[PDB]
């Protein structure tokens, strides 16, 4: 609120906003990769998953 | 106690990661609002060089496309 | 007597001698005519370079140098301009350096400040000397920061106030700070918010 009662503008902030999304994004991706691996594992022998 | 207590450990861990994201986000906004000031550069660009690299690396091209979904 | 310590006490002793408006005048002439004022500023200039290039004995010498210049400049007349133009440029340069001293040069600078229009060199020095490092966003706080960064310690502030009191007495340049920042005198007053807001919570009455 304080900063708003100032001259104006905000800046060089975007870069960080990019950094967090950038850092965040791969986290997105790890999940997807996890979501793949499980599927691959799932594709594997039938009639009894519960066997030894 | 142990088998259904895994719940707390997993829950705790996720909470940790979300708090980490907020920690980082609050950490980041304390460096845009106090910090411009429009001072900011020096070390910053180096951060910024690292970040640039990693980011469109990723992008682009290459990776995404091809790979993820030749696989899916 | 050249020995640094003798030299500094010599400066102090003379300050004491400078007392009357009349005596002050003689002290002015002593250096000017029959050690010269120029040598004195030179010493200050040299110390300045040594200090910055590098980045108690000196404090003794410098403190004395300033004590003396202050005493005379205060008790003088048209002469003030002459000393002003010359220590003004050098004193300004010294202020940029950290120094313990900052306040003291500000006090001396103030003595130099003249009553008339020819304040302008002084205002520019001050604005330039707050503005230079600071990065100002378009808000108010960034401006306060410029002052706070530079005027770190108590002596620095008191000196600053004396200089400002003098310059503000009756005048300043239009569109001050033009080029670098939002112009005008206003940010200085904001700074006082930092000061007399704080004052209530001094140390030390």
């Amino acid at each position: 609120g304080t900063i708003y009662l100032q001259h104006a503008d905000e800046e060089r902030e975007k870069t960080y906003k990019l950094a967090e999304n950038i850092d965040a994004q791969l986290k997105r991706m790890a999940q997807d990769l996890k979501d793949i691996i499980e599927h691959l594992n799932t594709s594997g022998a039938p009639a009894d998953t519960s066997d030894p | 106690n142990q088998t259904t207590s895994v719940a707390k450990i997993a829950q705790y861990k996720r909470k940790l990661m979300d708090l980490s994201h907020r920690t980082l986000q609050v950490l980041i906004k304390q460096e845009i609002q106090r910090k411009s000031g429009y001072a900011i550069q020096a070390d910053e660009e180096q951060l910024r060089v690292q970040l640039d690299t990693i980011q469109g690396e990723l992008n682009a091209p290459t990776q995404f496309k091809g790979r993820l979904n030749e696989l899916m | 007597l050249l020995p640094p310590t003798i030299y500094i006490p010599y400066l102090k002793m003379l300050q004491g001698l400078a007392n009357g408006p009349q005596c002050a005048h003689y002290c002015f002439s002593l250096l000017k005519v029959n050690v010269s004022w120029e040598h004195f500023f030179h010493s200050l200039m040299l110390y300045h370079e040594h200090l910055r290039k590098d980045l108690q004995k000196e404090q003794d010498g410098l403190i004395a140098f300033l004590q003396l210049t202050s005493t005379i400049i205060t008790w003088s007349e048209n002469a003030r301009l002459a000393l002003c133009e010359t220590p003004v440029v050098v004193i300004l340069g010294l202020l940029q350096c950290s120094i313990p001293l900052k306040a003291e040069l500000l006090k001396t600078l103030a003595a130099f400040g003249k009553s008339p229009e020819i304040a302008a060199s002084l205002w520019q020095s001050l604005e330039y000397t707050i503005l230079q490092t600071v990065r100002i966003p378009s808000g108010i706080e960034v401006e306060l920061n410029e002052i706070e960064s530079r005027c770190e310690e108590y002596p620095l502030t008191r000196a600053f106030c004396q200089l400002i009191s003098t310059l503000v007495e009756s005048s300043f340049p239009s569109n001050l700070g033009a080029g670098l920042r939002p112009p005008g005198f206003d940010p200085y007053l904001q700074f006082l918010r930092d000061s007399v807001f704080r004052f209530r919570t001094r140390a030390r009455a």
